């Protein structure tokens, strides 16, 4: 995360470390003590994926950190055949031993079509990350967190020459500085209404990181939050 | 009442002072001690307690103040008399998390997975130890960060 500050151990409950080939290279949050979530770009073919809950400084040991190994990833169906790699950019990795749930591996909530977008528009979202710290300068060792305002459509889509889909949205600072940057992917965008925090798009991707007139670009989970909803049922 | 003998150098009863005949604020003042809790023992005493024959109706709660006076509607009415219905779209129908119209036309709350409806029927209490959503550090055991 570019920009960003330092996030405080234990703030992030649903914010999980993506370790494979090479480690730290995705980001994801978790729906339930069993599957967690993060975007479709992540799932490289033929690497095994442990996901690191509970994790804090990379550098040192954090008692919390509970991992797990991926048994099943499912793309979302429409994902990418050969077209447009950050479309239904959103996936979901089924651990095999169920996490054990606590102050630090807490779930996010997963509003319904309506709520979600009622609280993406509120303006402001967190995302939160371990990834390149600078536009690719180095990575982060300690969780990082910023706060990002929704830019609207009209903005967005000019920015980029990207066809900007529905699917998507726009966020970021309008001058050179903060957004989220390379190794963030599948991280989250969370909106706290009043303590409970809930999921507002996947974290995706963007042209740089930091610099102005460009955007992050994220996965407007109000378009799949009814497939997360069937796909991680429990009973 | 104070006419007796003496009876100011004991410790104020208001038991006895008050709702004999009837006491000053003063004497109940004293005897009560936190004074917020003097401020409402009052407002019913006397003064024609504006919450005269229950304005606030669809079982609205009528609270009473000095001179006026608010009400409380439970769910399902808003208006500062509970006679227009809650629908989902003013003040997200009173529901602290999900509202929605159905079966008829007042509306109808609801909670996130983890979540239950209080007995309320509009607020959002845990239903496993671990709730989605909720930064557990800063709320453990009963604090919050300043």
């Amino acid at each position: 995360i570019v920009g960003g500050e330092n996030a405080k151990p234990g703030q992030f409950p649903w914010q999980v470390l993506l370790n494979g080939k090479i480690d730290a290279f995705c980001g994801g949050s978790i729906i339930n003590e069993k599957w967690v979530v993060t975007a479709a770009h992540c799932i490289e073919p033929g690497v095994k994926i442990t996901v690191v809950a509970g994790e804090y400084n990379t550098e040192e040991t954090e008692p919390t950190e509970q991992r797990r190994n991926v048994i099943r990833a499912i793309p979302h169906h429409s994902y990418n055949a050969t077209v447009n790699k950050y479309s239904h950019d959103i996936a979901l990795l089924e651990l095999d031993e169920p996490l054990t749930l606590n102050s630090y591996v807490t779930p996010i909530c997963i509003a319904d079509k309506e709520y979600t977008n009622i609280f993406l528009k509120f303006g402001s979202g967190y995302v939160s990350g371990w990834g390149r710290v600078f536009n690719r300068g180095r990575s982060a060792t300690i969780l990082q967190y910023l706060k990002v305002p929704l830019v609207d459509r009209a903005t967005c889509l000019r920015s980029t020459k990207f066809t900007i889909y529905s699917n998507m949205f726009c966020a970021g600072f309008h001058e050179g500085g903060k957004d989220s940057c390379q190794g963030d992917s599948g991280g989250p965008h969370v909106t706290e209404v009043e303590g409970t925090s809930f999921l507002t798009g996947i974290i995706s991707w963007g042209e740089e990181c930091a610099v102005k007139g460009k955007y992050g670009i994220y996965t407007k989970v109000s378009r799949y939050v009814n497939w997360i909803k069937e796909k991680t049922k429990l009973t | 009442y104070n006419s007796g003998k003496l009876e100011e150098f004991v410790r104020g009863n208001l038991e006895r002072e008050c709702i004999e005949e009837k006491c000053s604020f003063e004497e109940a003042r004293e005897v009560f001690e936190n004074t917020e809790k003097t401020n409402e023992f009052w407002k019913q005493y006397v003064d024609g307690d504006q919450c005269e024959p229950n304005p606030c109706l669809n079982g609205g709660l009528c609270k009473d103040d000095i001179n006026s006076y608010e009400c409380w509607c439970q769910v399902g009415f808003e208006g500062k008399n509970c006679e227009l219905d809650a629908t989902c779209n003013i003040k997200n129908g009173r529901c602290k998390q999900f509202c929605k119209t159905g079966a008829d036309s007042k509306v109808l709350c609801s909670c996130t997975t983890g979540y239950r409806l209080a007995p309320d029927q509009k607020s959002c209490k845990p239903a496993v130890p671990f709730p989605c959503g909720r930064v557990s550090v800063s709320h453990s055991p009963t604090t919050l960060t300043r």
